[PDB]
């Protein structure tokens, strides 16, 4: 078990690097702190370029590029080796809640904001290529696996899937009762994990050939409290386990097959915003509003 | 058959199939307010009379009261691994524990030396979550828990010491007396007593 | 804890002498002795000192 | 590159709360 | 004889140093083995050269008897305590008292430095032991709970960190963090004046006029009763080779094997010429860092220095 | 199952089943409302 | 599926012998005898001792959360209309709820009335009842844990 | 000096709103009993109320087992005098100041060396529950306790500051009422507490077991059984009391007559068999 | 009265260190109060001859 | 009652002042306790002895005076607790063992007396102690036990 203090404020997001050897953490302090996973878990960055809260972190699939969506209306792209802010996408009129970069090349990025716009990008160009206008605020976006689709969840409860080729809404999924704070797509690309404020975590069949009712599995046991934070969700790399942020200070991991809890680990003092799995070894980190990151082995 | 006397029990034990209230060896009867501490007996040893000796002591306090503690234990070999001095790395560890404990107490002493060099600075406004024990539907207006904001109030730099400190008080009695583990009083003689 | 500055010196030393002798007479006696006559031994010391000054 | 920051890692236990 | 003792060479006097004008109450060896302090009832502290025996330097500042002297192993300091109620730090770079630690109500009989946390602990006749921070000169704890004069204190890094014997015949093992007694050992009939910790084996010995007893840390378990030296013993010191030295107020000095308790030699040294036959007495004895010289501080105002008989063994049994 | 109820500062990561499963046995009647609630200090649990 | 006589406990304090009713709860009795036979209690202790109430005993984890069975972690209850929690020295199967019984028994020290609502009796103590009271006089704490070890050494499904 | 991080407070003092702002002042005032300085916590219990503060230190609070402000008991909310007298308990704590100081250090020594988070030394003398206390104890808050003080200028008849006035504009309690003359000390020690006396007299008038003077009848009557209770249910409950052999039921009355081997068992039986007696959701009336 | 010390020894047992208590119950047994007899007792009788 | 309380106050103050000045003089405590004993104020006398033990628990004569006072007033269980504490703290004080057995012997508790004797023999006391135990059986003709 390892404890990683040193954020002055709430930790909203944390991600392992795809090679497993290094870790990124960021939150309300606006700084992005890069940690070694092994050894003394020492720090060796301060990334300083933002002016507002860092809402989400994502690496690209090779790990050279770190993407940070911020409430400052900008998306920063960092070089992981040098720590230089490579680019500033500044196209959004309101807070940027989320981002996610494409699995396959080229280096596309998509974004969701409280202005109700879902904007696609290309890192080569300074402007948005395409904007889908949602009627209400968007809290989390991810691509699909094929990099052709944006999936967005918002405060309008429904899950909306766009197609970049037709520029049109293509299918919608209904069942969640409240704001979709978090979306995450499995490494195989078949399934999506969703967290919503209705105290349910669900798995949906994202594949083209799903049944008409796409909700395959329902998980329970997390809590959303009065702080209404954007509690995120993540998959294990093998797809056997799922984790969800919960505001009741307990760190939840479910077995996807048996639908049981497997770990419900105490020790945080605040709302847990994101939980992430290490890619190779069974190490789990959980980021909480108590200004601490907890890292520990599971079996 | 219904047991009525103490004799009927014989070997003892109550009979659950017989619907009459049974009290073998007067157990289960409502006892009077007896101030006697329990005559407690160890695992397979003698009756723990040491329970009087550890009246005000704790349970982890190590006190000697058995004659077996006076008998010399033969060690024979000096280089027995049980007598090896415990550690080196733990000594660095224990020192670290000890120094944090002492330097903090040092600092509280040292804080007296310069009282007015500056105002203290204080804003650790912390939240604590509280479960009131005496739960009820009405008491909290509904909730099981209540959440409380703590703020340390700003001490006026110019206010003098409010209270009398010098007032001496009668000192409390010590810790409970240790048993005296001496050898038997060796016979004094009249002839030496006179010289 | 008021100090042995200057005027206190001789009265202090004569306390420490007699306090030391008290320890020795407790230890030197056999353990069955009548637990008294400590004060009697001290008065012999005070007499031996006076005889030494007077030669 | 970007400077080494204030964070330190250390070994810790968790400790379950009552209830 | 059930155990077989390791043979140890007998010791012999070779150097009677002289030059104090009162009882030499303390002795301590410098960590680099160049010199050694004594303190005396002539109210002085004399730096003596350990090799040549030349008097290096005489120090002056006390008002009465010097009872304990110790050389700091980490810092260039020379802490000394007396019946003055005064405990002083002599900065040897200047030979001047820089900090003196008031606070005791009465005479200070002995002092010891904790080896790793730079902290001074002192015994007093007022039934208390105080713990001093060197740097800040502040009273950390006041260890109270003895009923009579506290005679000897020793410090170690491992728990129990402070051991005190006293004149009430009890020995208290203290928790340095709490400041409260852990074990009260009452097995002596008469005043514990000396306690010594063995350097390698996690065991300690305590001396009182009835018998010397070897005890096992941390809980103070009784191990062995070492009988035979029946005088008021003042100091105990142990060599890492398992040589135990018991020096008494009647000047008898016995050499003992730590493992077996075998009395292999009794040494009754002779008095300085003008002195008086009852004045013979030992108040302090200490091994040097080499562990091959024995420096004993005597009551006839002398320092006797002993070394080992290099000859092959006849004496063994 | 394998985890004590009288426990603090657990050094490893216990599974859900090995930490949240019931304490067995009947409750005693000799404990009032204040005594049975999981208090850390005289009136309640402060965290 | 054989029916041994009286079960010998051999505690740290002494011997206690339990009688078991094959008439009324044979399944618990087979379970209790088998665990005594294989040696499942050899080293388990009386972890929860409440004064003038009961002595919960028998767990290889020593927690009061552990135990399994010969059927596996659970089996049904045998709430018989004859056996009533009446006086000291009744032997009974400790519960965690409806139809969930592991390998924890408890010997009772006083008449209790709310107990037989939700617990299965199968047994009563019959040899050296005073030794139970000596176990009853064992030092407790806030969680009613003994300071020393009051453990069962061996157990025999004799006869 | 007592330095604590959280005040021991009952729910009625603590307030109706579960989000509380309070200020922590180290050594702000002396304890109203033991005169030792303590950490003062001060908070607004609700929309309109006194903005309360802790009056006694936790040490004094632990010994009695009372809230630091109202000094009503953490288990029941009754006053100290009622709780101890109901258990026939008495406090040996000295009344004179010098001896109280001596006692204070002793308890300081005890709490520092023991676990100290516990009443159990003083509670251990009388752990038993009593039907008297459970009947009297408040099931619900008494927020009216919290209401603002009376405006003294308004009682004088020239209330300047007008309708802004946060203090109450209503008649004070008449000075001839014995309930006005209360003292914190007298409430703490539990001597001549008028609020206690009012409770105890009232509680004494509650109904009780009068019939036992019929010293050779041993049959109990129970009424209100309905048709929805069996013999076996009744027989089980009576069996906990003692030895029995008669059961007879009169269906027109819906009453049973049940006879004990001794009157003593029957009288012991009757102790429970009052308004506490409920079977199958029916509450039953007991007679001889 | 203008004193900080004195009259306290008349109100109660001044420094009531309780007897230690164990293995025999002795909350039960208690003692006969002092026979007053204030028609023969004298100041010399309390101190004794 | 006022003159009685003033006599009590004057005497107690003189005892407490003497005790404050001469704490190690144990004979002052005995005089105060015996004066309360003369007044039959046993509850005050009890507290004086216990406080006196806190200053010098090793004083043999202090334990005796405390135990004697309880025996006289028929408070047998209080005296038992005093003896039982005494043998645990001061096992070598032979006099306590003899006196304790002597209580049980006068009470005819021949069984209870043995328990005190048996617990004494655990410490391996001096020869004369054994002979007292031997003679105990010999007084009651238990030849075969005396042998053992």
């Amino acid at each position: 078990i390892m404890l990683l203090s040193g954020h002055e404020g709430e930790v909203y997001c944390c991600k392992f690097h795809p090679n497993g050897s290094t870790l990124a953490s960021a939150g309300f302090d606006r700084l992005i702190l890069l940690w070694n996973v092994y050894g003394d878990c020492d720090n060796y960055a301060t990334l300083k370029g933002h002016s507002g809260a860092v809402m989400e972190l994502h690496y690209n699939t090779d790990g050279s590029m770190l993407f940070s969506a911020s409430t400052d209306k900008t998306v920063a792209v960092w070089d992981s080796e040098t720590g230089e802010r490579v680019k500033r996408l500044k196209g959004h009129t309101s807070f940027v809640n989320s981002c996610y970069p494409a699995r396959r090349g080229p280096q596309l990025v998509c974004t969701g904001s409280d202005d109700g716009t879902v904007k696609l990008w290309d890192i080569r160009k300074k402007a948005a290529i395409q904007t889908f206008q949602n009627t209400y605020q968007v809290l989390a976006v991810t691509f699909n696996d094929t990099s052709d689709q944006i999936i967005s969840g918002g405060i309008d409860n429904d899950i909306k899937v766009w197609d970049l080729r037709q520029n049109k809404l293509t299918y919608t999924m209904r069942g969640h009762a409240d704001s979709v704070t978090g979306l995450s797509l499995s490494s195989e690309g078949s399934y999506l994990l969703s967290n919503a404020m209705d105290n349910t975590v669900r798995v949906w069949d994202v594949r083209p050939f799903a049944p008409k009712e796409r909700c395959v599995k329902i998980f329970q046991g997390n809590v959303h409290n009065f702080e209404k934070n954007l509690l995120r969700c993540s998959w294990s790399p093998d797809g056997s386990k799922i984790a969800a942020g919960s505001a009741d200070r307990f760190v939840y991991v479910w077995d996807t097959t048996s639908r049981r809890i497997l770990y419900k680990l105490p020790g945080h003092a605040g709302s847990i915003n994101e939980v992430a799995f290490h890619p190779d070894e069974p190490i789990i980190i959980s980021a909480s509003s108590d200004k601490r990151l907890y890292m520990g082995e599971i079996q | 058959w219904i047991p009525r006397l103490l004799e009927d029990f014989g070997d003892g034990g109550a009979f659950p199939e017989i619907h009459v209230a049974q009290y073998p060896l007067d157990m289960g009867r409502k006892k009077k307010m007896s101030n006697a501490l329990a005559i407690q007996v160890d695992s397979e040893g003698k009756i723990k009379y040491d329970a009087i000796a550890r009246q005000g002591q704790s349970k982890d306090k190590v006190i000697y009261s058995k004659y077996t503690d006076l008998v010399p234990k033969e060690v024979m070999n000096a280089d027995d691994p049980d007598l090896q001095r415990p550690d080196e790395e733990a000594i660095k560890e224990i020192t670290e524990k000890t120094r944090v404990a002492l330097e903090k107490s040092v600092s509280q002493k040292v804080a007296a030396a310069m009282p007015v060099r500056a105002a203290d600075k204080l804003a650790p406004a912390q939240y604590i979550r509280y479960t009131p024990s005496q739960q009820g539907v009405a008491f909290n207006s509904g909730a099981k828990q209540r959440v409380i904001r703590m703020v340390e109030m700003q001490k006026d730099p110019m206010e003098p010491p409010r209270f009398k400190i010098n007032k001496k008080i009668p000192r409390g009695p010590p810790s409970p007396p240790a048993p005296v583990m001496h050898s038997p009083s060796r016979k004094m003689t009249v002839k030496e007593q006179q010289e | 804890a008021k100090t042995v500055t200057k005027q206190r010196v001789e009265s202090h030393f004569d306390l420490e002498l007699r306090a030391a002798v008290m320890h020795d007479i407790l230890d030197m006696m056999p353990e069955g002795i009548k637990q008294n006559k400590a004060r009697t031994i001290l008065q012999h010391l005070s007499e031996a000192w006076r005889c030494w000054k007077a030669n | 590159g970007a400077a080494g920051g204030p964070g330190i890692g250390r070994a810790a236990g968790r400790g379950i709360p009552a209830g | 004889t059930m155990p077989k003792p390791q043979w140890h060479p007998p010791w012999k006097l070779y150097r009677v140093i002289s030059g104090h004008l009162g009882w030499v109450r303390c002795i301590a060896v410098e960590p680099g083995n160049q010199w050694f302090v004594t303190g005396s009832a002539d109210r002085t502290i004399k730096i003596w050269d350990l090799a040549s025996g030349k008097l290096k330097l005489s120090l002056t500042g006390h008002i009465s008897t010097v009872r304990g002297v110790i050389v700091s192993t980490r810092s260039p300091y020379l802490f000394s305590c007396g019946e003055d109620k005064q405990v002083k730090c002599w900065d040897l770079e200047y030979n001047k008292v820089i900090r003196h630690y008031h606070g005791h109500l009465s005479a200070v009989y002995g002092l010891d430095l904790h080896p790793t946390i730079d902290v001074l602990v002192t015994c007093s006749r007022d039934s208390t032991a105080r713990i001093w921070d060197v740097r800040t000169k502040a009273s950390v704890h006041t260890l109270s709970g003895h009923t009579n004069a506290v005679a000897t204190v020793r410090c170690q890094a491992a728990e129990p960190q402070i051991i005190t014997g006293s004149h009430d015949t009890t020995i208290r093992l203290w928790d340095l963090v709490a400041g409260k007694t852990r074990v009260t050992l009452t097995n002596h009939k008469k005043s514990v004046r000396a306690v010594v910790l063995h350097p390698r084996h996690y065991t300690f010995a305590s001396g009182s006029p009835d018998n010397i007893k070897q005890w096992k840390f941390p809980d103070g378990s009784f191990i062995q009763n070492l009988s035979g030296h029946n005088a008021i013993i003042n100091t105990l010191t142990v060599n890492s080779d398992g040589v135990l030295v018991s020096g008494a107020d009647n000047g008898t000095m016995h050499l003992w094997d730590w493992r077996t308790g075998y009395n292999f030699q009794r040494v009754h040294a002779a008095v300085q010429p003008g002195s008086l036959d009852s004045e013979s007495g030992i108040f302090a004895c200490a091994f040097d860092q080499s562990e091959s010289r024995l420096l004993t501080a005597e009551a006839d105002k002398t320092i006797k220095v002993y070394r080992e008989d290099d000859t092959a063994t006849e004496e063994t049994h | 199952v394998h985890l004590d109820p009288a426990v603090k500062e657990v050094q490893y990561n216990p599974t859900y089943e090995t930490m949240f499963a019931p304490e067995f046995g009947p409750e005693n009647p000799f404990r009032t409302q204040q005594m049975a609630a999981p208090r850390n200090m005289l009136s309640g649990y402060a965290e | 599926s054989w029916q041994p006589p009286n079960v010998y406990l051999e505690t740290s304090m002494g011997i206690i012998v339990l009688e078991l009713y094959w008439k009324h709860a044979p399944k618990t009795c087979k379970n209790f005898a088998e665990l005594a036979r294989r040696g499942y209690y050899n080293g388990t202790k009386f972890h929860r001792i409440i004064k003038d109430f009961m002595i919960q005993g028998g767990d290889p984890t020593g927690t009061g959360r552990g135990g399994a069975s010969i059927y596996g972690k659970q089996f049904e209850d045998e709430l018989h209309p004859d056996l009533k929690f009446t006086g000291a020295g009744i032997l009974a199967m400790a519960n965690a709820g409806p139809d969930t019984n592991g390998s924890q028994f408890f010997v009772t020290l006083a008449p209790t009335q709310w107990l037989d609502g939700k617990h299965t009796i199968f047994g009563r103590v019959c040899q050296g009842i005073g030794m139970v009271n000596r176990v009853g006089m064992v030092e407790t704490n806030s969680q009613d844990r003994p300071v020393d070890d009051v453990k069962i050494i061996k157990a025999y499904p004799s006869g | 000096w007592e330095d604590a991080d959280f005040p021991i407070l009952c729910q009625t003092c603590l307030g109706e709103n579960p989000y509380i702002r309070m200020t922590k002042e180290k050594y702000g005032k002396e304890c109203k009993i033991c005169a030792r300085p303590f950490t003062v916590f001060r908070w607004c219990p609700g929309v309109r109320m006194r903005f309360k503060k802790t009056e006694v230190c936790q040490t004094c609070s632990k010994l009695k087992n009372v809230c630091q402000t109202c000094l009503l008991d953490l288990e029941y909310g009754l006053p100290i005098q009622v709780r101890d007298a109901g258990l026939s308990f008495k406090d040996d704590m000295p009344k004179s100041d010098v001896n109280k100081e001596y006692y204070t250090q002793n308890m300081e020594r005890e709490i520092s060396n023991s676990d100290g988070t516990r009443p159990v030394g003083m509670l251990g003398k009388a752990t038993s529950t009593s039907d008297m206390l459970l009947k009297l104890a408040r099931t619900t808050p008494y927020y009216k306790r919290n209401r603002p003080h009376i405006c003294s200028f308004w009682v004088k008849g020239e209330c300047k500051r007008g309708e802004e006035c946060p203090y109450r504009h209503e008649k004070p309690t008449d000075p001839d009422d014995p309930l006005a003359d209360q003292n914190i000390k007298d409430r703490y020690y539990g001597i001549n507490d008028p609020v206690a006396d009012k409770l105890l007299k009232r509680a004494s008038t509650m109904p009780r077991l009068d019939p036992p003077e019929d010293k050779t009848i041993t049959t109990l009557y129970v009424g209100g059984l309905g048709d929805t209770i069996t013999e076996t249910d009744l027989r089980n409950h009576f069996y906990q009391f003692g030895e029995i052999r008669t059961i007879t039921v009169v269906q027109r009355q819906q009453c049973a007559f049940i006879q004990f081997a001794t009157r003593q068992a029957a009288e012991v039986a009757a102790e429970k068999s009052f308004n506490k007696l409920i079977v199958n959701g029916r509450r039953l009336n007991v007679k001889w | 009265r203008k004193r900080k010390r004195g009259v306290d020894y008349n109100a109660e047992i001044p420094f009531e260190k309780k007897p230690a208590l164990g293995f025999y119950d002795t909350s039960e047994e208690n003692y006969q109060a002092l026979d007053a007899d204030f028609r023969k007792l004298r100041q010399q009788d309390l101190d004794g001859e | 009652e006022e003159e009685l309380n003033d006599y009590k106050l004057r005497k107690r103050k003189t005892f407490e002042d003497n005790i404050r000045k001469n704490r190690t003089v144990i004979s002052n405590w005995i005089k105060y306790a015996q004066w309360e004993e003369s007044l039959k104020e046993i509850q005050r006398a009890r507290s004086i002895y216990e406080r006196a033990l806190d200053v010098d628990y090793r004083n043999i004569t202090l334990w005796l005076k405390y135990a004697e006072m309880e025996m006289k007033n028929r408070q047998v269980n209080h005296a038992r607790n005093i003896w039982d504490r005494a043998i645990t703290t001061l096992p070598r004080v032979n006099q306590f063992w003899y006196k304790y057995t002597y209580m049980e012997e006068m009470l005819g508790n021949v069984a209870g007396a043995r328990q005190v004797f048996e617990r004494w023999m655990e410490w391996q006391p001096e020869e004369q102690a054994w002979h007292s135990y031997i003679n105990f059986e010999l007084r009651y003709k238990e030849v075969d036990r005396a042998r053992t």
